[PDB]
RNA sequence: CCACAAGUCGAGCAGGUACGAAAGUAGGUCUUAGUGAUCCGGUGGUUCUGUAUGGAAGGGCCAUCGCUCAACGGAUAAAAG
RNA sequence: UUCUAACUCUGUCCCGUGAUCCGGGACGAGGACCGUGUCUGGUGGGUAGUUUGACUGGGGCGGUCUCCUCCUAAAGAGUAA
RNA sequence: AUAGCACUCUGCAAACACGAAAGUGGACGUAUAGGGUGUGAUGCCUGCCCGGUGCUGGAAGGUUAAUUGAUGGGGUUAGCG
RNA sequence: GAACCCACUGUCGUUGAAAAGCCAGGGGAUGACUUGUGGAUAGGGGUGAAAGGCUAAUCAAGCCUGGUGAUAGCUGGUUCU
RNA sequence: UAUAAUGGGUCAGCGACUUAUAUUCAGUAGCGAGGUUAACCGUAUAGGGGAGCCGUAGAGAAAUCGAGUCUUAAUAGGGCG
RNA sequence: CUCCGGGGAGGCGGCAAAUAUCCUUUGAUCCGGAGAUGUCUGAAUGGGGGAACCCACCUACUUUAAGGUAGGUAUUGCAACAUGAAUACAUAGUGUUGCAAGGCGAACGAGGGGAAGUGAAACAUCUCAGUACCCUUAGGAAAAGAAAUCAAUUGAGAUUCC
């Protein structure tokens, strides 16, 4: 039958022009003890690593 | 339930009064023994329409 | 069997659901019981197996109407 | 520095500020340990969204809170012989 | 505390009836109790599904499991018990 | 296993057991009877402990379920602006 | 102490005459005895003077058919140049 | 592994990477900024059927903009293009 | 076995030859259509029963001896008629006649109940799956069906299938 998207991964990754973008970990809680530099540098999106791109493609065949 | 008393009752009322009683009282004592009737529209039409005077002078 | 003569109610199936969301089969049963009703037009008592909703319907419509309706469906009262 | 997820150092630019007469110094503490992903929720903001329309509920974004998850990359909310 | 009319009787009598089932009728003893349905707290190895870590000079017992400093480490980095 | 012994439950529609129920065994028996438990002819005997777990009887103080729903806080808009 | 019912010791037998026996001895033998015929109890059930014994040479959950081609991070195998 | 580690007494016959759908990459053919129909109709591999799909634009959670866009007080810087 | 139609030189079924008696152009065998007969068991239905068996009753006709022929005798539901308690009217109950049903069989339909192995690399929420299985009951199909339905330029217009 049709390939089925892994919905959990679909909720974590979005496609860019030449790859996939993602959010960064360690910003959900326990934030008081973290320095300001880490607070402002873990904010925003980054790219999925080339070593994980293939797994992302198998998990999300249509995005 | 709502009933019209066909014949005199000690505390409910006399000869045609409409009273509300607990459902079991009317269902098991009044209605089967002919001491009251359900207060529906047809039964009311029956009670005041024709047999009212008959129930009246059958006081005893 | 446990069938109400007036309404046709019968036991139904459902689930017991625990706090951990374990589900087990169960049955919901009607509030069935026997009751004698005075039929004046026939000068006799008729014994019915019915529910409390059946009693409420009988209170609403009169025993004669209910008995005639049940006879019209082939119930031998 | 590093499989990933992470971690580390950083000149310099803009705004506001403190101490100096001034050139200036300051983005915690001589440094290297003092720690916990994701999910689910709570709180403060918000020019985002709002299932007919106007609202609202709910959701999103920014900030932050709750684990001796110590078997410390944490198989369940929940388990001995 | 009384009462009877719902309801109970694996109590007596009559009839269906050639019948210790059942049904109807008449009494008697009880009686708004007992008992049943829905909801709800407690109890519940009676029964059912399962769980009960890894490293390890075999396994068990003991110890250990994450982070920092020194040596092993062979004058860059890294390097095991 | 046993005759014998002891504890305990059971007032009869008995306790207890089978069954979903109807019903059936107990028993066409009635506390000198019936069920469960332990001990094991007979002789001599069978001491101390009620803190724990269980059972039995109290008590009506604290805690707690469904049900009930007093108050308080928001959403919406006639209107006022 | 014969029949009958058992099964304490020993040799033999162990691809047996026999998927539990023969032979020589042994225990009970008017009783809680042995036995024929026909019935009842059906699988988390039955029955058990209780060995987890027995329930068709099968029992810590009988047999048959279905789910079913159960799953197996395990073992084996995988064919001409 | 000659191994005294496994498997095979021998021969003949049978015996194990398949099928359907979706997707990605390579080769090849048609057409080419375009390519292609599905169900269905159809004396039926033709011819019709353009609904739909892929490509031609990205940024942002989103509203929104768009060869730009997001972040920001910033036209600075920086990320994706 | 009978009738009608077809056909025109052989036939008496097969294993399965062989023989005897035979049949057939006055039409055989064979083929098609329509009738007749059709033992016993089995829903089995007069009662019973270890299926293919045992035992019966009533009515009519017939025999002279210990029989024969024909018909009737199940249950339940419905209807009509008759009869009829406790109990006075009635009712329950009882009987006769007439009509109908039961059982079997592929798949598909509708409805009543309803797992676990397995996957989650453990497992309880979840999955497997309303699947397997059990039960009831139709039709040539069944079910559904003519909006107290969708839509969101105020538009579409019953159900079913791709
Ligand atoms: C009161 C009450 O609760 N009502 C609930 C209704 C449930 C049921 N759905 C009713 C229904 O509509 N149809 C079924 C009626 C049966 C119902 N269960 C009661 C009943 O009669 N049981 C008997 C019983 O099993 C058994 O008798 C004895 N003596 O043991 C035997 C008869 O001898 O078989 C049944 N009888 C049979 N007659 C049938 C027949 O002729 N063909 C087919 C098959 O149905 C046969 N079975």
């Amino acid at each position: 039958a049709k390939l089925k998207t892994r919905r959990g991964a679909a909720k974590r990754f979005k496609a860019t022009a030449n790859g996939f973008k993602r959010k960064q970990a360690f910003k959900r809680h326990i934030l008081t003890k973290k320095s300001a530099k880490r607070i402002r540098q873990l904010r925003g999106c980054v790219m999925v690593h080339v070593s994980d791109v293939a797994s992302v493609r198998r998990m999300c065949p249509y995005i | 339930m709502d009933v019209i008393l066909l014949q005199r009752i000690k505390n409910l009322g006399k000869l045609g009064d409409k009273v509300s009683v607990k459902a079991g009282y009317g269902r098991n004592f009044l209605i089967p023994q002919g001491k009251a009737v359900a207060a529906t529209e047809a039964n009311t039409a029956a009670f005041e329409a024709r047999r009212a005077e008959l129930e009246k002078q059958e006081a005893e | 069997s446990k069938v109400c003569q007036v309404t046709g109610k019968r036991p139904v199936v459902g689930n017991n659901v625990s706090h951990a969301n374990n589900k087990t089969k169960r049955r919901f049963e009607p509030n069935l019981h026997h009751h004698r009703f005075w039929l004046e037009s026939e000068k006799r008592f008729v014994r019915l197996r019915l529910t409390t909703k059946g009693m409420r319907i009988i209170d609403k419509l009169g025993i004669e109407k209910v008995v005639a309706d049940l006879r019209a469906q082939g119930q031998k009262i």
